[PDB]
């Protein structure tokens, strides 16, 4: 009275109910307070400094009177700002704010597993800071201040300078921020977060293109990796909720779909031309909140393993690799667009940058990562230490004295 | 070893001339 | 009022960070 | 190395044999070198 | 005008 077909159906029930459960257990953290995905810096500022209650700092306050104070990671990265960027002074305030927010989200959410990308891949080739007038690195990377900006018409004009920051993590094989500047007022921010080839996770993308201080293009997306070009229910619910929370007004469509994003864009992908400081502020809030939600949902992600036993996991891994290859190829055939900012730094160098950095796909190369995860233990035991049996006896004597005196 | 801290302070400092001055050698 | 505090704190922490970075690089990564 | 600041001019920093500035100087360093 | 005390940076709010 059960039948094989209905045993298979019962399996299907259990199987996708577990999926549903996981999805809502991942959305529930953002369901209540979506503004907490953006106002976290302001809330940490309102929280203010924290008195470091470690015994060494307490002894410092007892002897010298100096008080050790700590700050949350949000206001820590707000104090840092852009950071020690080589081109932090020539960039636009909007680009600087966005870079500070996304880098702070990386260094805060992905702490204890955020590594710097291997220097032999991007930094030993001098791609951390490239200048149009010095393509051969004859000035040891000091061309940005060693060489004055070209005159109009004079060879080298307009000068293009690109600074890159590539990171790795436990769940992410490449977290890439690229800031490009040109003399004609054009600035480009390109932030792409790549999951590894073991996670059923979309690739995060953002591109901010501005001309002469006015934002002309602003794209933020969680580009899917599946075959049907659709995201998971938690990603769809989070993107719709954040759009409702932060976009609020404006026109509802706001999607030109310029014939190249249609193979990589999510159904809730945002690609606007900002017209107004209010719309620009709403986009910046939505983008910071979406990045924070993406990184927060990265914490509980479980890698997909295959081999013996079952083959649907192997099919999922092949789908992940195909989707990442499709995204990389679609960003590589982008040469009717952003690649025009290149060619000034040659064509063969443009190819040797495009294929090797940013959008690079390889089945055999997974970047190594260092998951410390014991600095949490060290900080916890500096906050709450154990002082030994002799100190326990001394505290017992002190407690007895205060009981018999007070 | 002596001058590393001042070097990092110089490398991590915002130049305020491009945030202060607004719009021959322009 | 607090921007001056932010500037001063950032200068102090970057001085300390750079000093200990240089100390580690010279004394251990050589 | 020649597309830098003033280059062939009396206002340029001293340069080595290979064209690099003396003491490995650069134009963003907080100190000014002395002309040779 | 006191620098190092106010301004110098974009903010959506």
């Amino acid at each position: 009275p059960l039948s094989p077909e209905d045993i298979m159906r019962l399996v299907q029930q259990h199987e996708d109910v577990a999926a549903a459960a996981e999805s809502e257990q991942l959305v529930a953290q953002f369901r209540d307070d979506p503004q907490g995905l953006y106002e976290y810096v302001n809330r940490a500022y309102a929280e203010g400094p924290r008195r470091v209650t470690t015994p060494i700092s307490l002894l410092q306050e007892e002897i010298t009177g100096a008080v050790t104070e700590s700050y949350p990671a949000a206001v820590a990265n707000d104090i840092i700002g852009m950071g020690s960027w080589r081109l932090k002074d020539d960039v636009d305030p909007v680009i600087e704010f966005l870079v500070a927010r996304l880098e702070g989200c990386w260094r805060e959410i992905l702490d204890t597993d955020l590594c710097l990308y291997p220097r032999e891949k991007w930094k030993e080739q001098g791609w951390d800071l490239v200048d149009s007038m010095d393509p051969h690195q004859e000035l040891e990377g000091f061309s940005y201040a060693d060489i004055p900006d070209p005159a109009k018409g004079e060879a080298g004009y307009p000068r293009l300078q690109l600074e890159n920051r590539v990171y790795c993590s436990k769940v992410f094989r490449k977290l890439h921020v690229e800031v490009g500047l040109r003399q004609d007022g054009l600035q480009v921010l390109h932030v792409v977060v790549y999951p590894r080839y073991s996670y059923d996770m979309p690739i995060f993308g953002m591109d901010i293109v501005m001309v002469d201080g006015r934002v002309t293009l602003a794209v933020v997306d969680c580009c899917p990796v599946r075959a049907d070009l659709k995201l998971q229910p938690h990603y769809m619910e989070t993107m719709a909720l954040l759009q409702r929370t932060f976009l609020e007004g404006t026109d509802p469509a706001l999607r030109r779909i310029p014939e190249w994003g249609s193979k990589i864009f999510s159904p809730l992908a945002l690609c606007i031309t900002p017209s107004g400081p209010e719309e620009l502020a709403a986009f910046a809030k939505y983008a910071v909140a979406l990045h924070r939600a993406y990184l927060t949902m990265s914490l509980n992600a479980v890698p997909v393993v295959a081999g013996p036993g079952d083959r649907r996991e192997a099919a999922r891994l092949q789908e992940i690799q195909d989707g990442q290859k499709r995204f990389c190829d679609n960003q590589l055939v982008n040469k009717k667009t952003r690649r025009v900012l290149e060619v000034a730094m040659g064509v063969e160098w443009t190819e040797a940058y495009m294929s090797q950095l940013m959008f690079d796909f390889d089945p055999k190369y997974e970047p190594p990562y260092f998951d410390a995860s014991f600095e949490k233990l060290y900080t916890y035991f500096d906050e709450n230490p154990s002082f030994g049996e002799m100190a326990d006896e001394a505290m017992e004597l002190e407690r007895g004295a205060e009981a018999e005196r007070a | 070893l002596i001058f590393g801290g001042k070097i990092s302070q110089l490398l991590s400092s915002k130049n305020l001339v491009k945030s202060l001055k607004q719009a021959t050698h322009l | 009022k607090s921007f001056k505090k932010k500037y001063k704190d950032k200068a102090i922490i970057y001085y300390e960070v750079g000093k200990f970075v240089l100390n580690y690089f010279l004394n251990n990564q050589l | 190395r020649g597309k830098t600041w003033f280059a062939g001019t009396a206002y340029d920093a001293p340069r080595n044999a290979d064209g690099t500035f003396k003491h490995g100087w650069h134009w963003n360093m907080p100190f000014s070198v002395k002309t040779e | 005008p006191d620098p190092y005390t106010t301004g110098f940076g974009w903010d959506p709010d």
